[PDB]
């Protein structure tokens, strides 16, 4: 989709950097967490063709199917009594607010190219 | 010549044809042959063998 073409450009460049470096002679894939596996030689990138169909379908019919059961379960627990207070207290401690105070804030306490950059980061953060 | 849109740029062919292409140095040389190397011939993996 053209809608995400600029992001694809970024991913392609990131992928290229991985290809550029000798990230080779690796057996188990260099992955800690997240995405579900698939393998294919270079394919037609125009659309999610059958190799992708099977990957997605394989990630959805035996995959998202039970993920959904688990998330719904998690939500049912969240909405029950007492257990929700535990969540609330956890959430509250992680996220708090106070009168005329800060909120989450970027701490620029490391060496940086320039204070003007530090200010840009603070504005971008805001 | 016929289309005016440019010279042909892909070939779809039998396994035998590709095996030949894979086993010959397609570059310009005296002559050559060897084990199919240039392109993949395994349809179990792809259909796209590579580029001449």
């Amino acid at each position: 989709l053209s809608l995400f073409a600029p992001w694809a450009k970024m991913d392609e460049r990131n992928f290229k950097d991985q290809e550029k470096e000798d990230l080779v002679s690796i057996t188990a894939p260099k992955l800690d967490d997240g995405a579900r596996e698939f393998e294919v030689s270079s394919n037609e990138a125009a659309s999610p063709y059958n190799a992708a169909f099977q990957t997605i379908f394989g990630s959805y019919e035996p995959g998202m199917k039970t993920t959904r059961e688990l998330i719904d379960t998690y939500r049912n627990l969240m909405n029950n009594y007492e257990v929700d207070n535990a969540v609330s207290e956890i959430v509250s401690d992680a996220i708090v607010y106070e009168d005329d105070t800060e909120v989450v804030a970027l701490n620029l306490d490391k060496s940086k190219f320039s204070p003007k950059i530090k200010n840009m980061m603070l504005d971008e953060f805001s | 010549r016929q289309t005016g849109r440019g010279e042909g740029n892909f070939i779809i062919a039998s396994r035998n044809v590709v095996n030949v292409l894979a086993s010959v140095d397609t570059g310009i040389s005296y002559a050559a042959q060897g084990l199919a190397t240039g392109f993949s011939t395994d349809t179990t993996k792809s259909v796209f063998a590579g580029v001449l």
